[PDB]
């Protein structure tokens, strides 16, 4: 055995390397940042007709202006989502204002290499979080979309894909993304690219769509709204 | 002599009920290269060891294996030098602490039992290693006369008429038992300890080659002998 | 080097009674640039072969000479971050003596205290021995000139002359040539530089920078760097002697 | 200031409590319930300091409920009274002592009806009848006079009425309505409130 | 240090706890110990393993431990581990009594110790307790009760059970001769001696019986005397001989 | 094989392989350059993107009014070290009402980053920094590394293909002290350029600059702010 | 204290201790849960000398919520008791009782924590949490050693969960959710496909308490199952 | 420290470190305990490696309190730990109950410390077996406590080198009604069964326990016992 904080001869922590590999097993999710707002889409990956599709919540609201897309170990994501919601309300309490998309992304990011065995708190994390997140929201800098991985590295993206078919979806995104594309075109491209990468056929039960645009609050598309988009 | 698991790495029993790590700590004592002798007389107790100063670049007065624990208690350490200094600091602490709580100076045996008990902990807990050193304490007891005590990296301890430690311990003890079998004055006690180290190492000593420490019933304060005082004994032995 | 598990922890003795983790830590000093210290009639002088890793670094970067107290100096060899961590320990040890007893810590006592913080790291699986050896120099009227050296094992001895590092033995046979017990710090400085230049390997090693410090009657018992004036004069003599 | 009363019969326990929630000189509430059902056959009537009462009574309630869920059966009025006693007495020498005065009424299938008295110091007493508050000074002697151990529930209600009428005639505090409840073999039964209009 | 860690609180590839399973093995080597529930009481019958001639016999038992006024227990496994657990059982029973002023109901005392045993399997990095217990008792909710718990912290209620040496053979033998609801302490004691005779390689010095009964509204726990046990084995010897005739 | 696992294990060569493995994180990051004149300290970095659609990561962060840094390595460790530096600086202005001397801040980094290199279950920091500062001793350029060792520099370059920037800094070293701000920034931009393949050149998207000096507080120039500096470089 | 990482990532991105905890769930007794319209039925698979009462796998956490489990029974007892405490502590903090989602989210959070904290191995149990909310909506949920949870119309966990899930996927119809006794018959018929006095069923009707049916009552439904074939 | 156990169960169900600790005991110098009608004897081989040792300096037979005594086979330094702990435990009882600790009570308290070192983290079990004698409620007691933490009440027994032979000798040689004077002669005779050399009042150590409490016999007392062969 080796410690969870062991470096590989290449300069990367083995536990963080393996946590990134866990994301390659998670549902594919896409985010597109447009002048008219950010769109978030994710495949639910339903394994049984008996399963309630409503009980799969891979797109969550962090605050009225910030949403989150997740992939990987969805139980590990539930802890960081709560940490993000608590953060925004502690900032609202202390400063009477909303947080920037970057500030929220950075806050979640600080908890990433906070794992270990020796010399740690009585309730400290043993391993990293096997999740990747996409933070799409609107602030004074306009619509912003951010990516984050188990290394704590967060970057701002015009378009990003995470999950099992990340390589392919990003390739498709690259060929269709233009900095001045409409949010209607952003949703369509996301839904087309998502239809392409899935094993099962696309359905209003099978996927989740959500947008954040100036003059509107984080919106989770309903089955009726998703049917007219599909 | 079997091994199973981590019985040669940590202080856990071997299939035969042995503690290999403790056995290795006894071999660490010999790594120092030195041998030490201690003899108890009628009205005195002497300690003697080698004083190997190979380069003239050292300050000869800082090279020592003899230490003052208290005013009336002294010791000769044998083995890993830093392990030895560590044990001398603890011996000094335990002794000063004893007089503070009990209002009387620590008996030689109590300081030896104490250091031996501390050493036993290392023999039972796996996260630390035994000390690779041997401590021999001398002192004059107010009711029991001269005392010579020695403790092991094993945690064992005992009182002795005469004792040895280090590289030629076996031979030094073989010699010391042959002389005790056949009156122990201060001169007789000093001469025996010097000629044990000399005949066992096959070295006719110079006053800078050995260090002598003594406690006397007339003067119980632990005294370390000068090169001139050491020479006065060396020359008188050659007269014989 | 006995690669059979017996050499992975400092809480593990090898069958022949050795602690290999301390021996491997001593090997870090054996691979280091040489540091020398000489005790003379009126003080103690330090000199260090500070190898220039890059022309980009500043003159005086990676000082291998430290002030541990106003009267105490430290010359290091080995893993610099360990060496600097020991400088902070020694500093605090000297600071705590004045707070306890109201006067400057005696050099023998500081050497003893710091050598036991070093010793402590040679007993457990939990911590690693320091990959460092260092010298402490001091001068006072009462105690005189004093030079001590501590190794990764925690051993502390008093010295008339001392060298640590790659050229440990070669520097020693040159220091042995000097009759320091009858010399002054102005004369001995020239010799320290000469010994460091002789011991230096111009082929195997790159360029080096000479660090010179002292504490003696000339400095009023204060550990100081050798002024630029005297250093240039000693380096001129050291180069002139090499030819 | 507040009023609690209990009268235990051969096979039931009758209890009543005032309905006033008051702050300063004002009667903030006329319909305030001071009884807390612990079990199907146990009521904890609790009066005392401002916050201490609801805080203490509800902690015991949820712990008696946790016992029911954990074991499948409920605590007996005796075990529930001694558990209430252990917690109150344990806080006594702590930073946060509870100033609560209470009565625990209950019906056990094996031991029958039991009524317990507990003061804020946590002394526990089993009594045939009891009362807490300044009102107890005016009514304990009415109960001493007319109470008999064979008292039927219909008669105990006339006795409780005599005690509540005494508080209207002589008590300086306005306590015009009271909650009335009986605990028996079939559990807790809500009776009509004794009112003074 | 990671090298020396045993990893006692971890799952094996098939979802198994090896330390818990290896602790069960230790119990199989311990003395046979059985429990039988009857209508008028409940009993404990165990194989004595301190059976040397120079033993002094200072205590009232070897494997039978009184826990409460209403409860007793017997052990199979590491006896020093069993001393820890029985002492903890006595403390749990007194903490309940101090708080509710009623004796702890039987199943609750078993669950409380089983929660300590379970903790040894999930965290701490310590080895588990190498003990299986058989508990006998009386409470106002379920009357005469017989429990069994093992190192995993798993427990169960039984009408007849066995733990220790040849436990498996004794449970098959107990299963056949047990008569649910029709058993009395007299017939169950005959069955206890019938079973231990076959599961052992038997005299009153090699066995140890105890009974729990209800006399005048108070529970009576009693370890049977050598001459009582002697008569119960003599009686079995007679019915066994009169079986071939 | 056996001496790779923990920082407390010394190899039979007197080496600590975990420290050497952490330093490989610095070498895997994008190149950063730091250099100084008689009045200024400059930091320039090639910000690298994960795809055309993703943005070029923040390679330069603020520490105090007089101190700024550029990172190379584990970004989470860089943010842990940045907040320690920012806080140490806050403590100094709270207590003394005077900026923390740059060399003193760097000693605290060397002291705190050495602690994990000697405790079991602990790991070195997988980040190396280039520090730009100004105090009573003029401008400074410092270099920290996972080793916990630190250096006072006239100029420096860390990261991937950084050895190419180092040769430009060594060859132009003499001109730096008498350089003006525009020229000193050009020397940095040019060392940064030499790292990038001959295929590519510096851009207003992939270039970050940080400047601190005699009259200027630590300022970060990133996109159209970078343009004035880039409006002179155009060869190779 | 024991500071050692038990659950870590393997080179292929797996959390091996959680997958070994799922192998322990797979070895437990089959547990089926069916969410009806005015009812919720939980059923489990089953020694003659053993007390049936002491080995029940359907537990009431509170008046609104109750659950079933598959896997390590001692592990399940610790989860069931920590949930029982949280139901009361929830009524003490908030005034309202626990929603069927709240305690499921709680149990799931507890489960996840044991996959990410030092010195602890995951809980080797899965749970089927049934009940009614304060609004009266029937809810069925499912948790697993990882910490993930979802709602279901019907589900199965334990020894033979795959074959019972396949049966329930093809047999969960609106006709089966019509009368309360037809919902009960679906659970018994689904369990009859793995098990051979070998079943334990519990029912929860809207406002009334958790009813644990008796063996004769179960045999009343078992007789009609053979007849309808 | 090391928070994990160093004694674990082998696949066969054995606590192998305890088995290896018992080996340390079985290789130690022999010790004997004999419970007479009016007292208890404790005898041991105190043979040292050379004439140079001062036998009067350290003891194997030790007092605990006025009425309890002790002896061992195995690791000498381990024994000293248990002696201090036993003396401390005996004072804690006396401080609370103001009555000499019953020997069974001391033995159970000392045996619990021995069990601790078989489960507590980062420690090995003690490599010693104790033989504890006492006098309380007007009667003598003889106990043995081994490295697992298990205790045994004996009438007479042997430990260490050649204990199998000493135990057979004790069984056949003497029984109950032995006087304490007779029993000391028996204890010396059982030591003589596995004694290589000439037995002297310096290479053997005896302790007695009676109405007058526990005390170690002087070498002059041992000499008079050795005068009778
Ligand atoms: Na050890």
């Amino acid at each position: 055995d080796r410690g969870v904080n062991t470096f590989s001869p290449e300069g990367r922590l083995f536990q963080v390397e393996y946590a990134i590999e866990a994301i390659k097993l998670g549902s594919t999710a896409i985010g597109i940042q447009t002048s008219e707002g950010v769109c978030l889409a994710v495949e639910k990956r339903i394994t049984s007709p008996l399963m309630e599709p409503s009980s799969i919540e891979k797109i969550v609201e962090i605050d009225a202006h910030i949403g989150c897309a997740m992939s990987g170990l969805i139980a590990d994501a539930k802890t960081l989502i709560d940490k993000a919601r608590v953060e925004t309300q502690n900032h609202w309490f202390t400063y009477n204002e909303t947080m920037t998309v970057e500030s929220v992304t950075q806050a979640v990011s600080n908890l990433a290499l906070q794992f270990g065995e020796e010399d740690a708190d009585p309730g400290a994390m043993s391993r990293p979080f096997g999740v990747a997140l996409l933070f799409g929201g609107v602030d004074e800098k306009g619509p912003q979309l951010f990516h984050m991985d188990p290394s704590g590295t967060f970057v701002q993206c015009d378009a990003r894909a995470i999950g099992s078919a990340s390589e392919g979806a990003q390739s498709s995104l690259q060929e269709v993304y233009h900095k001045s594309m409409t949010l209607k075109e952003a949703i369509k491209s996301s839904l087309i690219i998502l239809k392409q990468v899935m094993e099962e056929k696309l359905n209003a039960t099978n996927i989740e769509l959500a947008t954040v645009q100036p003059g509107q609050n984080f919106h989770m598309f309903t089955k009726e709204e998703l049917e007219e988009v599909i | 002599g079997s091994s199973a698991g981590f019985d040669r790495h940590i202080t856990i029993f071997s299939p035969e009920g042995r503690l290999y790590q403790v056995e290795y700590a006894f071999k660490a004592i010999n790594q120092g290269g030195l041998t030490s002798v201690a003899v108890r007389g009628k009205d005195c107790a002497v300690i003697v060891t080698q004083k190997k100063v190979p380069d003239k670049l050292l300050d000869s007065s800082t090279v020592t294996h003899l230490f003052k624990i208290t005013e009336n208690i002294g010791c000769v350490m044998t083995g890993m030098t830093a392990d030895s200094r560590s044990q001398v600091q603890r011996a000094r602490y335990e002794a000063a602490n004893w007089k503070y709580k009990y209002g009387y100076e620590i008996p030689v045996d109590m300081l030896c039992k104490r250091i031996a008990d501390i050493s036993q902990v290392y023999t039972q807990n796996a996260e630390m290693r035994p000390l690779g050193c041997c401590m021999i304490l001398i002192g004059i007891d107010e009711e029991q006369g001269p005392q010579v005590y020695k403790c092991d990296p094993a945690g064992y301890y005992c009182g002795f008429k005469a004792t040895a430690a280090g590289v030629k311990q076996t031979e030094s003890t073989s010699f010391l038992e042959k002389k005790v079998k056949k009156d122990w004055t201060f001169e007789q006690t000093v001469e025996t300890a010097i000629t044990c180290l000399s005949t066992v190492l096959s070295i006719d000593f110079k006053p800078s080659e050995i260090e002598v420490g003594v406690v006397t019933v007339e003067n119980p304060k632990f005294r370390i002998l000068t090169e001139a005082e050491i020479d006065a004994h060396l020359v008188a032995l050659a007269e014989r | 080097s006995i690669g059979t598990g017996y050499d992975l922890s400092a809480s593990t003795f090898s069958p022949d009674g050795r602690v290999f983790q301390v021996e491997y830590a001593m090997k870090a000093v054996e691979n280091s640039s040489t540091a020398i210290g000489i005790r003379c009639k009126d003080g103690v002088v330090f000199g260090v072969e500070k190898l220039v890793l890059s022309k980009l670094y500043e003159e005086g970067s990676n000082k291998r000479l430290f002030n541990v107290d106003r009267h105490v100096g430290m010359a290091v060899a080995g893993l610099l971050a360990d060496a600097r961590s020991l400088a902070d320990i020694a500093r605090e040890e000297a600071s705590n003596f004045r707070s306890n007893f109201g006067y400057n810590i005696p050099l023998k006592h500081l050497a003893d205290r710091v050598a036991m913080y070093v010793h402590a790291y040679t007993l457990y699986s939990a911590v690693r021995p320091f990959g460092c050896s260092f010298m402490l120099g001091s001068y006072s009227v009462n105690d005189g000139a004093q030079l001590y050296m501590i190794d990764p094992s925690g051993v502390s001895y008093g010295y008339w002359g001392c060298a640590i590092g790659k050229a440990r033995q070669a520097a020693k046979t040159e220091i042995e040539k000097l009759q320091m017990k009858e010399m002054t710090c102005r004369d001995i400085v020239k010799e320290v530089a000469k010994i460091i230049y002789i011991v230096h390997d111009e082929v195997k090693d790159k360029a080096f920078e000479l660090e010179l410090s002292w504490v003696g009657e000339l400095t009023n018992g204060r550990h100081e760097i050798v002024p630029k004036d005297i250093r240039e004069e000693a380096e001129k003599y050291a180069k002139e002697s090499l030819k | 200031m507040e009023y609690l009363i209990g009268i235990q019969g051969p096979d039931y326990v009758l209890v009543a409590s005032d309905r006033v929630a008051a702050s300063n000189i004002v009667q903030m509430k006329d319909d305030h319930d001071k009884m807390f059902k612990m079990s199907e056959k146990i009521l904890l009537l609790c009066v005392g300091e401002a916050g201490d009462t609801v805080q203490f009574a509800e902690y015991i309630q949820k712990n008696v409920q946790l016992y029911k869920m954990r074991n499948g059966y409920e605590l007996s009025p005796t075990a529930a009274a001694n558990f209430t006693r252990r917690n109150l007495a344990d806080c006594l020498r702590s930073r946060t002592p509870y100033h609560v005065n209470l009565l625990l009424a209950g019906y056990d299938e094996h031991e029958g009806p039991a009524l317990y008295y507990m003061d804020y110091l946590a002394a526990l007493a089993k009594a045939p009848f009891a009362a807490h508050g300044y009102g107890a000074f005016l009514t304990l002697s009415i109960l001493d006079r007319y109470y008999t151990p064979t008292i039927s529930r219909e008669r105990a209600v006339e006795l409780l009425r005599k005690c509540l009428e005494e508080l209207q005639k002589r008590f300086i505090l306005n306590l015009p309505t009271f909650s009335v409840r009986i605990i028996d073999k079939n559990g807790i039964h809500d009776l009509d409130n004794i009112s003074f209009p | 240090s990671r090298r020396y860690d045993s990893r006692t609180t971890i799952f094996s590839p098939e979802g198994r706890l090896y330390q818990v399973e290896y602790a069960m093995e230790a119990i199989g080597h311990a003395g046979t110990c059985l429990g039988i529930l009857a209508n008028d009481g409940v009993l404990l019958a165990a194989e004595r393993r301190n059976i040397h001639k120079l033993l002094d016999e200072v205590f009232f038992s070897e494997k039978i431990y009184k826990l409460n006024e209403d409860m007793a227990c017997s052990v199979a496994g590491i006896t020093s581990d069993a001393n820890v657990l029985t002492n903890e059982l006595r403390l749990i029973a007194q903490r309940y009594l101090l708080q509710y002023q009623e004796p702890i109901p039987c199943e609750q005392l078993v669950t409380a110790l089983c929660d300590i045993k379970q903790a040894y399997t999930q965290f701490g990095g310590k080895r588990p307790f190498g003990v299986s217990l058989l508990y006998i008792g009386w409470d106002k909710h379920y009357g005469f009760q017989l429990y069994q718990s093992d190192p995993s912290g798993n427990y169960g209620g039984w009408k007849a059970t066995c733990i220790g040496n040849n436990s498996a053979a004794a449970v098959s033998m107990l299963k056949q001769d047990y008569k649910e609801g029709e058993m009395t302490l007299k017939s169950a004691l005959a069955l206890a001696i019938k079973v231990l005779n076959k599961t052992m390689d038997l005299s009153a010095e090699k066995v140890e019986i105890a009974t729990l009964t209800r006399e005048n509204g108070k529970t009576v726990i009693r370890v049977l005397k050598q001459k009582e046990v002697e008569q119960l084995i003599k009686k079995h010897e007679e019915e066994e001989a009169k079986a071939e005739r | 094989n056996q001496y790779d696992n923990d920082v407390t294990v010394w190899s039979p060569q007197g080496r600590i392989h975990q420290i050497e493995y952490a330093m490989e994180a610095v070498k895997q990051g994008s190149a950063t350059v730091g250099l100084k004149s008689k009045t200024h300290a400059v930091l320039v970095a090639l910000k690298r993107a994960q795809s055309e659609l993703a943005a070029h990561q923040k390679k330069i962060l603020h520490v105090d009014n007089h101190i700024g840094i550029s990172i190379a390595g584990l970004t989470a460790d860089a943010r842990l070290l940045c907040n320690f530096m920012r806080q140490e600086c806050l403590d100094s202005r709270f207590v003394f009402d005077r900026p923390l001397p740059v060399s003193r801040l760097v000693s605290l980094i060397g002291s705190k980053t050495q602690i994990p290199t000697q405790r079991y279950g602990r790991r070195p920091y997988g980040v190396g920094l280039l520090i730009a500062g100004y105090d009573d001793m003029g401008p400074h350029i410092f270099q920290t590394c996972p080793s916990a060792n630190y250096f006072d520099c006239r100029a420096m370059s860390i990261g991937a293909r950084s050895q190419s920037a180092r040769t430009y800094l060594e060859r132009h070293m003499s001109e730096f002290m008498e350089c003006n701000l525009n020229e000193l920034v050009k020397h940095g931009l040019r060392a940064l350029r030499e790292t990038l393949p001959a295929e590519q050149d510096l851009t207003t998207k992939n270039v970050s600059i940080g400047i601190v000096g005699k009259d200027l507080e630590f300022t970060i120039y990133d996109d159209d702010d970078v343009s004035p500096f880039l409006e002179g470089l155009e060869e190779r | 204290s024991y500071d050692r990482a038990i659950t870590v990532f393997s080179p292929d991105g797996h959390l091996f201790q959680v997958e070994y905890a799922q192998e322990a769930v797979k070895k437990g007794s089959t547990a089926v849960g069916v969410r009806g319209r005015d009812i919720v039925v939980l059923g489990v698979e089953k020694a003659k000398l053993q007390d049936e009462r002491t080995v029940r796998k359907i537990c009431a956490l509170d008046d609104n919520v109750c659950m079933a489990f598959a896997g390590l029974t001692a592990d399940a007892r610790i989860v069931i008791n920590r949930a029982r405490v949280e139901c009361q502590s929830h009524r003490l903090t908030v005034e309202d009782p626990v929603t069927v989602e709240y305690i499921t989210r709680y149990i799931a959070s507890l489960k996840q924590r044991y996959t990410q904290s030092n010195g602890r191995r995951p809980f080797g149990i899965s749970a089927l949490i049934v009940g009614f909310d304060f609004d009266g909506t029937p809810r069925l949920y499912q948790t697993d050693p990882s910490g993930t949870y979802h709602a279901w119309k019907a589900n199965a966990i334990g020894r033979g969960a795959k074959s019972v899930r396949e049966f329930l996927e093809k047999n969960y119809t609106d006709e089966a959710i019509e009368t309360d006794d037809l919902t009960i018959k679906l659970v018994i018929k689904a369990l009859l496909e793995v098990v051979q006095k070998n079943i334990e069923l519990a029912v929860m009707r809207r406002d009334q308490s958790l009813k644990i049916l008796n063996p004769e009552e179960i045999e009343k439904y078992v007789a009609e199952i053979e007849k309808e074939k | 420290g090391y928070s994990f156990s160093l004694t674990t169960f082998s696949p066969s169900g054995k606590l192998v470190q305890i088995e290896y600790a018992l080996a340390a005991v079985a290789g130690g110098a022999p010790s004997v305990g004999i419970k007479a009608a009016n007292g208890v004897v404790l005898a041991t081989e105190k043979k040292q490696k050379s004439i140079l040792y001062d036998e009067r300096s350290v003891h194997k037979v030790e007092p605990i309190t006025k009425h309890i005594g002790l002896v061992y086979s195995g690791m000498g330094p381990d024994y000293r730990v248990l002696v201090h702990r036993a003396r401390k435990l005996a004072q804690q009882y006396y401080l609370v109950y103001q009555e000499p600790i019953p020997t069974a009570q001391l033995v159970q308290r000392v045996a619990s410390v021995m069990q601790e070192y078989t489960q507590s983290g980062g420690v090995r079990p003690f490599g010693v077996s104790l033989l504890i004698c006492g006098w309380n409620e007007g009667r003598p007691y003889l106990f043995q406590s081994d490295p697992s933490g298990a205790y045994f009440a004996w009438k007479a027994t042997a430990m260490g080198k050649n204990y199998v032979n000493g135990k057979t000798f004790l069984e056949k040689r003497y029984n109950e009604d032995l006087e304490l004077e007779d029993a000391i002669h028996t204890a010396i005779l059982t030591l003589k069964e596995s004694f290589e050399g000439q037995m002297t009042e310096d290479n053997i150590e005896v302790g007695i326990c009676n109405e007058a409490g526990f005390r170690r016999l002087t070498p002059t007392e041992v000499k008079d016992y050795l005068a009778a062969i």
